[PDB]
């Protein structure tokens, strides 16, 4: 029930597929469909691989799990949910996330554990996938692909300095002192047109303070491709990987990596005229796991 | 002020009426002295238990009225 618009995904059945292959995932699944069956461990493969990485990160106290799509290929029940996750990146890593609270929260009720939940609820855990299919290169990515999980490896050429994003204005009201914060959404802040108070009003009260918004990280890292693959007569091709939050500052220039993200476009102003936009988008990748 | 304290007539005061009316009059000072009878109370710090406040709510500056937009008011039933 309840299909989100425009995609293929249901909250309700995507959280019960995620929930289901975390209690039950075993590394001899992956043995299975690695044709690797000679190789099973009795110890490794019995034992639960991610209700004990959930442990081993709730005593640790990181807040950042890395998931092996190969994995959800490996259990039957979550075949569909790879799919929707290679389609989907960013509501179905959404739902990972609440899924992984959640279980978080659930396995320390459960076992009655000492262990507080105050750091638990406050605490945002995120999903980082990788592995997710091959590389396919850069050339043939066609345009009906933005918005889904590729896998790109290369070498870091460059790498920016650290660009501050804003998340939070902190417009000011002149007359009455009305400072209104004005999250950002989708990459958007609107402004009050007259001062957001009933008793005072004034449009022109408002002036943004620059020096009190609260930032976030961006670093731009230049990579240039080493397909698996290269076409007839292509010379190498550069790409600009667009890191986020812990990953800034992480890969150095020369590193040989292998990165998976969302292949995203964003229209490219013309500045000949202000606020005249390119009908050629700009494409670039965001970044969600660096190996 | 003037609480009899005019010591002498008066045409448009009503304090001036006050004596031949007997209507009892004290003074704002002579008010808190006789409160101390009545010893009625005047109400009915940890900065960084303002701070650590301050973490919810955000910043305490904000317009003191119905309205912050931070949390969803009642309208309907
Ligand atoms: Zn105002």
């Amino acid at each position: 029930l309840r299909i989100i618009w425009g995609t293929n995904v249901s909250i309700q059945e995507c959280t019960t597929n995620f929930r289901n292959f975390l209690m039950s995932f075993k590394y001899k699944f992956r043995k299975i469909l690695d044709e690797r069956e000679e190789f099973i461990n009795n110890t490794t493969d019995e034992e639960l691989y991610y209700i004990k990485q959930l442990n081993e990160m709730r005593e640790l106290g990181t807040s950042n799990l890395n998931l092996d799509a190969r994995n959800l290929l490996a259990y039957k029940q979550t075949e569909d949910l790879y799919h929707q996750l290679l389609n989907y990146p960013q509501e179905v890593i959404s739902i990972m996330d609440q899924t992984i609270k959640d279980c978080m929260v659930s396995l320390i009720v459960d076992n009655n554990l000492d262990y507080d939940l105050d750091e638990i609820e406050t605490k945002f855990y995120k999903v980082r996938p990788y592995n997710v299919g091959s590389c396919k290169g850069m050339r043939e990515l066609n345009p009906n692909d933005i918005d889904k999980l590729i896998n790109l490896k290369g070498l870091v050429l460059r790498s920016t300095p650290v660009i501050p994003d804003m998340k939070v204005a902190f417009f000011k009201c002149n007359v009455c002192d009305h400072t209104m914060a004005v999250e950002i959404d989708r990459g958007v802040i609107q402004e009050p047109a007259r001062c957001e108070r009933i008793d005072c009003n004034e449009p022109n009260s408002m002036s943004l303070i620059h020096n009190r918004c609260s930032f976030a990280d961006k670093q731009v890292i230049k990579l240039q491709e080493t397909p698996d693959f290269v076409p007839d007569g292509q010379t190498p091709h550069s790409i600009s990987l667009c890191v986020y939050d812990e990953l800034v500052d992480s890969c150095r220039a020369g590193d040989r990596i292998e990165v998976t993200g969302t292949f995203r476009s964003i229209p490219i102003r013309a500045n000949s005229r202000q606020r005249v936009l390119k009908s050629l988008y700009k494409t670039y990748v965001d970044v969600v796991h660096v190996k | 002020r003037s609480v009899e304290n005019i010591y002498l007539l008066k045409d448009t005061d009503i304090l001036s009426r006050a004596k031949k009316n007997y209507m009892k009059v004290w003074s704002y000072e002579k008010a808190a002295r006789f409160l101390k009878n009545l010893d009625v109370d005047l109400d009915h710090p940890t900065l960084s238990n303002l701070l650590h406040n301050e973490k919810l709510y955000g910043p305490t500056d904000r317009d003191p009225r119905t309205k912050r937009d931070d949390i969803h008011y009642f309208k309907y039933p």
